[PDB]
């Protein structure tokens, strides 16, 4: 019944390396979930 | 409190579920409104 | 050119869902039934 974010960051066909993820933030939902979508601005 | 959460008339605000399609997980509401099928064919939206 | 993303079960007025946008200055966090339409977009 949580939601949790993580995230990082590089500069510069996924490209050949390793790197870790931090946490951002938790969020408390109580309501389960199947789909979802993205979206960008034109 | 018996006393203080009633009246002669009654308390119509409280809602409860007679029965349901599926058991609820842990920490999870719905507040859907859709009616199990318990007859052979649905009803399509329609108390019957 | 893409910022935040909206989750759910049906997507719409009629159970809750999710949404998450971006828009260059800050996060809006927010859980409400709005209303999708077939392809939600930003001008
Ligand atoms: C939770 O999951 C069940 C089965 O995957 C689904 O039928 C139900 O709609 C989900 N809950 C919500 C609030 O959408
Ligand atoms: C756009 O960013 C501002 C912060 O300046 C925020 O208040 C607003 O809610 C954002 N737009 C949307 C649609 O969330």
């Amino acid at each position: 019944g949580y939601f949790k974010i993580y995230s990082k960051h590089t500069p510069i066909d996924l490209p050949q390396g390793f790197s870790a993820l931090e946490p951002l933030v938790d969020l408390p939902i109580g309501i389960n979930i199947t789909r979802f979508q993205t979206l960008l601005a034109l | 409190s018996n006393k203080l959460d009633s009246k002669v008339s009654g308390n119509y605000n409280y809602l409860y579920r007679l029965f349901r399609k599926s058991n609820l997980k842990p920490f999870e509401r719905d507040i859907s409104t859709e009616i199990y099928q318990a007859g052979n064919k649905p009803c399509n939206g329609v108390a019957g | 050119i893409i910022r935040g993303w909206i989750f759910g079960t049906t997507l719409d007025s009629k159970t809750q869902s999710l949404l998450i946008v971006n828009n260059a200055t800050n996060v809006v966090i927010k859980v409400c039934e709005f209303q999708f339409c077939n392809d939600p977009f930003l001008d």
